[PDB]
């Protein structure tokens, strides 16, 4: 299979700037007819994916000509000339030249704003929880800029990894900042076997981490 | 003038097969290929096979045991039918054209989501998450919603009126059941005094579950 390397996995930009987006095949994907069947779609939260570019750099029907296709042999470029809000979205490039046909990884465009730092919530699990025998603590991590961002768990000084779930929110559309809830669920005996339960963010706002915890025995 | 509808199971379990019509209209399967790519929970678009305009097809290598296009050109529609489905085959399919030769008729399916497990219909626990004791202008509150199956849940804030500092995050697998939360910031000038609650749908289960946020 012709393998598809697209980046940058993600490219922040601002309203009315350039994105420039790369694809890279394996092998050259001209087809013994001459034609290069190099492809680009868009793809919106919730939506099936949209053809913007056909044959490396033909405009699909309704593409504004802000989007431009380029390139040839193993090297292909999208480029959108000023971003809008509607343009954003992932990207994939396709070939459609050598079967079995293949996709690039993706490249989020989103946008580019000033570094914020997360605000962090802890939970103790509720009353009404542990009287059904499970324990979860919740940590919500929100409104911060950019995405990447870790979360440590501490329980009584020490890391842990088992039974923590993570997930993160899009990118708000109204202040274009990322959020994000960890929940550690524990059963009710090992919750009351420890004491201190702490929630870490290292975001790169600061040097040092946020951390929020509480202690079992102060509730 | 051109779509392409899909029918097909939302549940499908572990080790059954998964069956997809996609009924194209607007331009005939005699002439054009029609492509079927899926996207699993959070991943990227993944190519899986092509029936062409002459019936031979083309699939991806780690489909090719398991995977078998077929269509009937005078009712415009296209089956796609795979076998042996595991948990790590839940995914929206699409039917769709694509590798656009001489025409404009590139366009997709809206896609059946496939979820592949073995849980049964079961309803949400729905529990408050309140301050503990630990003052600025805005407070967090929340509700996590536990153990249920299908998705999807819908949840409100004040039932729809508080949707200013909402966010409902994307729920994850716990073993067999769905897990997620939503917070609402809320300002510490207004709360207790201006009630919060949640409300929590899951329609598979005909639930629905008020949670008022109170302070510990
Ligand atoms: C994941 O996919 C592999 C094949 O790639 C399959 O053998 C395995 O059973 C699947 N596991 C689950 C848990 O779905
Ligand atoms: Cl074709
Ligand atoms: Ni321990
Ligand atoms: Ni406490």
């Amino acid at each position: 299979d012709v393998l598809m390397t697209q980046s940058p996995l993600s490219l922040p930009v601002s309203l009315g700037d350039q994105a420039s987006i790369s694809c890279r095949s394996s092998q050259t994907i001209v087809h013994s007819n001459g034609n290069t069947y190099l492809e680009w779609y868009l793809q919106k939260p919730g939506q099936s994916p949209k053809l913007l570019i056909y044959k490396v750099s033909n405009r699909f029907y309704g593409v504004p000509d802000r989007f431009s296709g380029s390139g040839s042999g193993t090297d292909f470029t999208l480029k959108i000339s000023r971003v809008e809000a509607e343009d954003l979205g992932v990207y994939y490039c396709f070939q459609g030249s050598h079967v079995p046909y293949t996709f690039g990884g993706g490249t989020k465009l989103e946008i580019k704003r000033a570094d914020a730092a997360p605000t962090v919530s802890i939970f103790p699990p509720s009353s009404e929880q542990l009287t059904s025998g499970g324990a979860s603590v919740v940590c919500f991590l929100n409104n911060f800029y950019p995405k990447d961002i870790n979360v440590k768990w501490k329980i009584d000084g020490s890391e842990r990894q088992n039974g923590v779930l993570n997930s993160w929110t899009d990118q708000d559309s109204k202040d274009s900042t990322y959020s994000m809830s960890s929940t550690l669920t524990l059963t009710k005996d090992e919750y009351e076997r420890h004491n201190s339960y702490t929630c870490e963010a290292t975001h790169k706002t600061s040097t040092s981490p946020i951390v929020k915890s509480f202690n079992r025995n102060e509730c | 003038e051109v779509q392409l509808v899909e029918s097909g199971p939302g549940l499908v379990q572990p080790s059954q097969s998964l069956s997809i019509t996609c009924t194209v209209s607007g331009f005939s399967l005699s002439t054009y290929g029609v492509h079927w790519v899926r996207q699993s929970p959070g991943k990227g678009l993944e190519w899986l096979g092509v029936i062409w305009s002459g019936g031979s097809t083309d699939y991806n290598a780690a489909f090719i045991s398991r995977l078998s296009i077929t269509k009937d050109n005078s009712k415009s529609q296209v089956f796609f039918k795979m076998n042996s489905l595991q948990p790590n085959d839940t995914a929206v399919y699409y039917c769709d054209r694509m590798r656009i030769t001489t025409d404009w008729f590139a366009y997709w399916g809206q896609g059946t989501l496939v979820t592949v497990s073995a849980a049964k219909t079961t309803p949400p626990s729905v529990y408050p998450l309140a301050p503990g004791s630990a003052t600025n202008s805005m407070v967090t509150l929340g509700c996590l919603v536990k153990g249920y199956f299908p998705e999807p849940v819908t949840v409100t804030w004040n039932s729809g009126s508080l949707s200013s500092g909402v966010h409902t995050f994307p729920a994850v697998l716990q073993s067999d059941l769905y897990t997620l939360s939503s917070s609402v910031t809320v300002p510490s000038s207004t709360w207790p005094s201006e009630t919060v609650t949640c409300n929590v749908a899951h329609p598979a289960s005909s639930t629905k579950v008020d949670k008022k946020i109170v302070p510990r």
